[PDB]
RNA sequence: UAGGCAAAGCCGCCCGGUGGAUGGCUCGGCUCGGGCGCCGAAGAAGGGCGUGGCAAGCUGCGAUAAGCCCGGGGUAGCCGCA
RNA sequence: CCGUGAGGGAAAGCUGAAAAGAACCCCGGAAGGGGGGUGAAAAGAGCCUGAAACCGGGCGGCUACAGUGGGGCAGGCCCGAA
RNA sequence: UAGUAGCAGCGAAGAGGGGUGAGAAGCCCCUCCGCCGGAAAGGACCAGGGUUUCCUGGCAACUUCAAUAGGCCAGGAGUUAG
RNA sequence: GGACGGGGAACGAGCCCCCGCGCCCGUACCGAGAACCGACGCAGGUGCUCCUGGGUGAGAAGCCCAAGGCGGCUCGGGUGACCCCGGGCCAGGGAACUCGGCAAAUUGGCCCCGUAACUUCGGGAGAAGGGGUGCCUGCGGUCUUGGGGUAUACCCCCGGGAC
C-alpha cells in the first residue's frame, strides 16, 4: 500500500507554502520558518558553506 | 479550492497572465526565431507550486 | 417527389443470427437485410434505407433477439437507391 | 451552443425530457438566447415529454387481494412482522383504559380494580373480550360490561 | 484611480437596464473610495457600489447611480462608447 | 543440357528519403596579469506583483512604471533582445 | 523542469551580398503538388556543408537439387573516361 | 523484431431516418433499444487543481481507432453580499 | 442575560413611527472509472464525505422501474478451428483424485415440533433431527385511526391502516 495506493494520500495536504521573504515553495506552515531562507526562526539569511 | 486567500489568488491571477505564446507578429519580426515561451504551461501536465 | 420505379415482397430469412454472438444480433440481422436487398436488386448495401417500422420490429426483442424472419416490401426509386419497409 | 441545455432550464424539466423537433434543425444554429429558446418553444418546435409515473393498477388490485387475505401465507414471510413489544404496549392501554375508566365511572371498588389491574399486568387476559367474560363471570361488577 | 471601462456586453446590458457602469480600478480601493471618486469626476450621484476581484487580478466595480443619472447618458458622454 | 526466364531473398554501385557527423565560422567559456574595492533605518541586497498600441519570455523600469527633469558630449535620426 | 523539503537541473548556434522570402496559372478540403519565377548558387525559411547507420527505387551479378563468411588459383556476366 | 503485441476480462450497447460537412457507424435532431437509480452513474460540497467554466471558430499537434467532436488549439467573455 | 449596589442629570425608554451607516477577502468550474495524487484522459487512493421516490422484501440487501442522468469504464466489423480466461449441464460410480476434498457440490428464508455429551450453570444452541410453505373463493379475530350515535373507556354504524 506504500506506493500508488499511499501516493493517493498526498492530494489535499501540505507541509509547505510560499516564503514572503524568498519566494520559494518552502515555508513550513507549522514550524512557522521558512525551510529555504530561515524567516520566521532568523533574521539573517540561512545559507549554508556546504551548499554550492 | 472554493475558498482562497488573495495572496495565493494573485499568484494564480499571475500565472494565469503570462501562461501565453508569443505572438505572430512577434514571430514575424523575429523571422520564426522565438515561436515559444517559458511561461506556457497546460493545467494538468504541469503544476503551479502555489 | 421521389418516384418508384420496382416493387417486389421478400421474406428475409434471419436464422443466421443464432449463430453468432447473442450481444449483436439484432445488429448483425440489419447487417443481414442490407446484404439480402443489395443482392436481390444488384445494388451496393450502402444504397440500401431501412425503415423504422423494419428497425422497431427488428429490435422490438431487444439486441438478443430479433426475429427470425421478416416480411418486407423493397421499393427501387428512379435515382438507384432502394427502400425496405416492413410490411404491414 | 447547446440548444436542450437552455430548453431544459427554461421548463424546468430534465434535458433527458426536453425534445427538440426536427423541422427546428435549420434554426437551431441561429439561436443563441433564451429568448431566442422561449420564441420557439412558444412556437411548439421544442416541448417537454410528460415523466414517467409508475403505475399503480396491479398494486392497487394486489393491495385489493391483500386486504382480502390472499398472498400472505407461510412461502411469503421472510422476516419478522409482527410487533411484541408494539402489541404488548396496546394491550396494556387497552385494558388500562377500560378498567381506569370503569372505576372512574364507580362500577369497579378500588380494591377490584387493583385485582384487575396487577392481573393485567401480569398477563392473566388474553385480551379485551377474555377480561370483560372475567368480570362478568366472576360478577365484579353490579351490571355486566358489554 | 480608475484604470478604464468595461465595455462588454453583459456591462452594456447593466447599464442599459440597471443604472449600473462598470470600471476597472486599483485593486486595493475601497467601495468608499470607488463612491467618491465617481461622484467627483463625473459629478453623479452613486446609490451604492459592488466590486469584485477578477481571475486575473484586477478590481472590477459595478456602480450604481442615484434615480436622476443616467449610466448610458453618462458613457455617452465620455465618448468611451 | 543450357539460354529466353522472372518467387521470396543476398551482395556492390548510383539516385532519393531520414539523420545531423564532418569542415569552416564565433558577440561564448577558461587561464593568467594589472586595477579597484564595501552597500544598508535617507529602509539595503533578495523576492512577488506589475509595466509596452498590438507584448508571452528576457532586459529595463515602478502606478510618473523599455520610462520623467537638468547639464555636458553627440547631430539626424529614433521607439531594447526583435 | 524535478523533489513535501533541504536540494537538484537540461536540450537548444549558422538563409542569402541583398528578401531579391518565391509573383502568376492548373489541381487539392488542407498540409500541399505541377508549371512558372528570384538568386552566382535554393541556399526556401523544417534555410551553409550534409557523412554513416537505416529505408525506397534503378542498375550489375546470383536466385527455387543444394549448407552460407574469409583467402588463392581458373572461369561466366558486367564496368574499365580521368 | 513487425505492420507483430496490445487497444478483451473489473455484469451498459447499440440501431433506423434526417441535417451539417470535402469527407460521417461515431458530430446535431427525432424514433427504437439498453444501463444506473441509498448510485464505478442522480443532488451538494471540503481540500487540492486554477480558467479546466461560457461563447465563437478550427483540426498542424493531443484523445490507445475516427472526428466536422472535445477538459485540445486560436480569439473574446465571465465570479457583484451588513 | 439577569440581579444586587454606588454615583449623576431633569429628563425620557426594551413600546409605536421615521432617518442614517455597515469596511476588507472568497464567490467561475471539477469535486473525480478524464479537471485532485499516483510519470497517463491510470480498474488504485482521496470522498461515498453528506442526501435520495415506487414494487417485492426483515432490510440503507438483491432484482425491476421513477426523478434525474448515461451508451465516453473512449477501437469497429466478420468467423464460429484448436487453445486460453470466465460461466452452464452431464448417464452409472461417489474421494477410487490428491500432500491434502484444493476446487466444486450440498444446506440455505420464515413458522411449528424438537434438541445430546459436556459446562466456568452463563452456555453448548440455529446443536442435531422432522414437518409446513403457491394461487383462488369465503369465514373470523386482535388492534389502530378519524367521523356519527346519549356517547371521551365499552357498545352499534361508516371510511382508512396493520398484523
Ligand atoms: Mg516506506
Ligand atoms: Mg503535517
Ligand atoms: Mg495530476
Ligand atoms: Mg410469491
Ligand atoms: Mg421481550
Ligand atoms: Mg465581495
Ligand atoms: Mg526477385
Ligand atoms: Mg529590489
Ligand atoms: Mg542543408
Ligand atoms: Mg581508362
Ligand atoms: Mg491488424
Ligand atoms: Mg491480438
Ligand atoms: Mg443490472
Ligand atoms: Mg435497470
Ligand atoms: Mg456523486
Ligand atoms: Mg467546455
Ligand atoms: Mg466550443
Ligand atoms: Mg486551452
Ligand atoms: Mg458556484
Ligand atoms: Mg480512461
Ligand atoms: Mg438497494
Ligand atoms: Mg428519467
Ligand atoms: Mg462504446
Ligand atoms: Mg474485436
Ligand atoms: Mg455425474
Ligand atoms: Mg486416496
Ligand atoms: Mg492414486
Ligand atoms: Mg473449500
Ligand atoms: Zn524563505
Amino acid at each position: 500500500m506504500k506506493g500508488t495506493p499511499s501516493m493517493g494520500k498526498h492530494n489535499k495536504g501540505k507541509t509547505h507554502i510560499r516564503c514572503p521573504r524568498c519566494g520559494r515553495h518552502s515555508y513550513n506552515v507549522t514550524k512557522k520558518y521558512c525551510a529555504s531562507c530561515g524567516w520566521g526562526r532568523s533574521k539573517r539569511w540561512r545559507r549554508y558553506n556546504w551548499a554550492k | 479550492a472554493r475558498n482562497k486567500p488573495l495572496g495565493k489568488k494573485l499568484r494564480l491571477a499571475a500565472a494565469l497572465n503570462s501562461n501565453r505564446n508569443p505572438p505572430l507578429w512577434v514571430i514575424a519580426k523575429t523571422k520564426r526565431r522565438v515561436t515559444r515561451s517559458p511561461a506556457r504551461r497546460h493545467w494538468r501536465r504541469q503544476k503551479l507550486k502555489a | 417527389e421521389k418516384k418508384v420505379v420496382l416493387t417486389r415482397e421478400y421474406v428475409i430469412n434471419l436464422r443466421r443470427t443464432r449463430e453468432v454472438s447473442r450481444t449483436k444480433r439484432a445488429k448483425y440481422a440489419v447487417g443481414l437485410i442490407r446484404r439480402f436487398v443489395a443482392r436481390h436488386l444488384k445494388v451496393e448495401p450502402k444504397a440500401v434505407k431501412l425503415g423504422q417500422a423494419l428497425n422497431e420490429a427488428l429490435w422490438a426483442r431487444s439486441i438478443e433477439k430479433p426475429p427470425r424472419r421478416v416480411h418486407v416490401v423493397v421499393e427501387k426509386l428512379d435515382d438507384g437507391t432502394v427502400r425496405v419497409e416492413l410490411k404491414q | 451552443v447547446d440548444v436542450k441545455r437552455l430548453a431544459a432550464e427554461i421548463l424546468g424539466v430534465g434535458v433527458s425530457r426536453v425534445k427538440i423537433s426536427p423541422e427546428a434543425v435549420g434554426r437551431l444554429e441561429e439561436v443563441v438566447t433564451k429568448d431566442d429558446v422561449r420564441a420557439l418553444i412558444d412556437e411548439g418546435l421544442i416541448w417537454a415529454e410528460p415523466e414517467k409515473g409508475n403505475s399503480r393498477g396491479r398494486w392497487r388490485e394486489l393491495h385489493e387481494k391483500k386486504k382480502k387475505g390472499r398472498r400472505r401465507g407461510q412461502g411469503s414471510r421472510k422476516g419478522r412482522r409482527l410487533d411484541e413489544e408494539e402489541a404488548w404496549v396496546n394491550k396494556m392501554r387497552v385494558m388500562r383504559r377500560f378498567l381506569n375508566t370503569l372505576k372512574r365511572q364507580g362500577k369497579l371498588d378500588p380494591a377490584t380494580w387493583r385485582q384487575l389491574y396487577r392481573m393485567v399486568k401480569g398477563n392473566y387476559f388474553r385480551d379485551l373480550r377474555h377480561l370483560k367474560t372475567y368480570i362478568n363471570e366472576h360478577k365484579l361488577t353490579k351490571e355486566p360490561v358489554k | 484611480m480608475i484604470k478604464r471601462f468595461v465595455i462588454t456586453e453583459k456591462a452594456l446590458r447593466l447599464a442599459e437596464r440597471e443604472n449600473k457602469i462598470t470600471i476597472i480600478v486599483e485593486r486595493t480601493a475601497t467601495k468608499k473610495q470607488i463612491a467618491d471618486e465617481v461622484q467627483r469626476l463625473y459629478n453623479v450621484k452613486v446609490e451604492k457600489v459592488n466590486t469584485l476581484i477578477t481571475p486575473r487580478g484586477e478590481k472590477k466595480a459595478y456602480v450604481k447611480l442615484a434615480e436622476g443619472y443616467s449610466a448610458m447618458d453618462l458613457l455617452t458622454k465620455l465618448g468611451v462608447l
